[PDB]
Formats: structure tokens, sequence, C-alpha cells
């Protein structure tokens, strides 16, 4: 019934940008908080960004502040991650997730009930 | 962890009673120091109930005499509302704060929608 479907990954050059999309279907997510996390092979998954259910409330890992922007269109039940000013160390599998937290706990992976499948982002020093 | 277990939505009958579950698994070293229940007013969650070391307090007048919060067992801070009014329909947030031995606090919250059925 419920699925979160990610898209938009791929290869970019350092300094470039990607928009990830996470299309959530099977129920209305307007009153869910949404998050992005990332994981490198053999490493722990880590917080990237989150957006609360109410108001205009966004949160970022220190490593991405000022470079990445999370946003949502509730009419389409889609969350985006605009990843600008990309660096090789941003290379990872990126996951979106949805939960019913409000203001707190958005970096705790246990606090999200639905997860996307992941999409691969690779950032190279070379072109294309 | 910890995380709260709160249903996405609950129903109660008009002028009757409802329980809004909010439970969690107690964790060694995590002393519960605050519980709030909040009602959502647009962008702002507004405290309707507080529990701290001074006891229990109802924080918005329209809930006076109509609100109880479970306190028999660690990990159950469910909210009971009585004599439901149509304007009690809203998103409600359960919010718990723990303090660990080093003084760090950890806060968790979770939302439910209350629907009042005539």
């Amino acid at each position: 019934q419920v699925q979160l479907v990610e898209s938009g990954g791929g290869l970019v050059q350092a300094g470039g940008s990607l928009r990830l999309s996470c299309a959530a279907s099977g129920r209305t997510f307007s009153s869910y908080g949404m998050g992005w996390f990332r994981q490198a092979p053999g490493k722990e998954r880590e917080f990237v960004a989150a957006i609360g259910p109410f108001g205009y409330e966004t949160y970022y890992a220190d490593s991405v502040k000022g470079r990445f922007t999370i946003s949502r269109d509730n009419a389409k039940n889609t969350v985006y991650l605009q990843m600008n000013s990309l660096k090789p160390e941003d290379t990872a599998v990126y996951y979106c997730a949805a939960g019913r937290w409000n203001r707190y706990g958005f970096e705790d992976q246990d606090n999200f009930d639905y997860w996307g499948q992941g999409t691969q982002v690779t950032v190279s020093s070379a072109a294309a | 962890r910890p995380i709260l277990e709160v249903p996405e939505s609950v129903t109660g009958p008009w002028k009757g009673d409802v329980n809004l579950p909010c439970t969690y698994d107690p964790l060694q070293g995590y002393t519960q120091v605050l519980v709030k229940w909040l009602v959502q007013r647009g962008s702002d969650p507004v405290t309707i109930f507080l529990r701290d070391s001074s006891g229990d307090h109802i924080q918005q007048a329209k809930y006076q005499g109509r609100l109880h919060v479970s306190h028999k067992v660690p990990g159950d801070v469910s909210l009971q509302l009585s004599t439901l009014e149509m304007d009690d329909r809203s998103h409600y947030t359960c919010e718990v704060t723990w303090q660990t031995p080093d003084g760090n606090q950890v806060v968790r919250d979770k939302i439910t929608e209350l629907r009042v059925q005539k």
C-alpha cells in the first residue's frame, strides 16, 4: 500500500548539483515529518535533513548546511533534496523517510515509519 | 531510541470521552523529567498539559476539568479527554523529555489527529 519512491541520483562533478525526489504514495503525508539520510558502504547511515509537518521548519546536518535544501509539495506528497555545491564526500546512498514527529527526534532513525529504497549519488572531481 | 508510540488518529464521540495513547519503553539511565501534551495552532504547538516534579498542570482553560494523563506505570503518559467538544478536533502532540546521568536531555514527540464524531 504505502511506498516511498526515490529518484534523481546519479553522477555529477564537484561543484555541481542534483535534485533528489521522494514520492510518497498510499496515504496522505501532509501531517508527517520527512527526512533524508545517507549511507556509504560498510558505514552507518547518517542524518542529512528534515522538514516538519507544520509551519516551515527545516533542519540540516552541519556538513550540508547552506548547500542542501529540503522542501516539500504536500499536494503531490513529494519531498525534495536540492543538493548544491556537491563534494566527493557527499557520495553515498540517499534515503528518504517519513514519520509523525513534530519538532523533535528527526535525526533518530527509529522515529521514521516509512523508508524509501535509496538512490545512489556519486560526486567526482572529473567532468560528467 | 527512545521513541513514542502514538496512533496516527483517534476518534471520540461528541460529549463523551477519548484516550490518546502515548507509550514508550523505559530505558536505563533515562529519567523522565517532563511530559507535555500540546495542541497544534497553525505553526505553533501550544501546551495544554504539563507534568514535572511539581505534579500535573492543565495549561489551556478550555481543557480545565476535562483532562487526565496516565501516571501508574513508567512509559505510559496517555491523555484522557472528557466531555468532548467539537472544537477539540485537532492535532495533538505527546512530548516527553528525559535526562541522563550526565545532565543531557533527550526530547521526543509524536502527533495524533483527534476527530470528534457527533
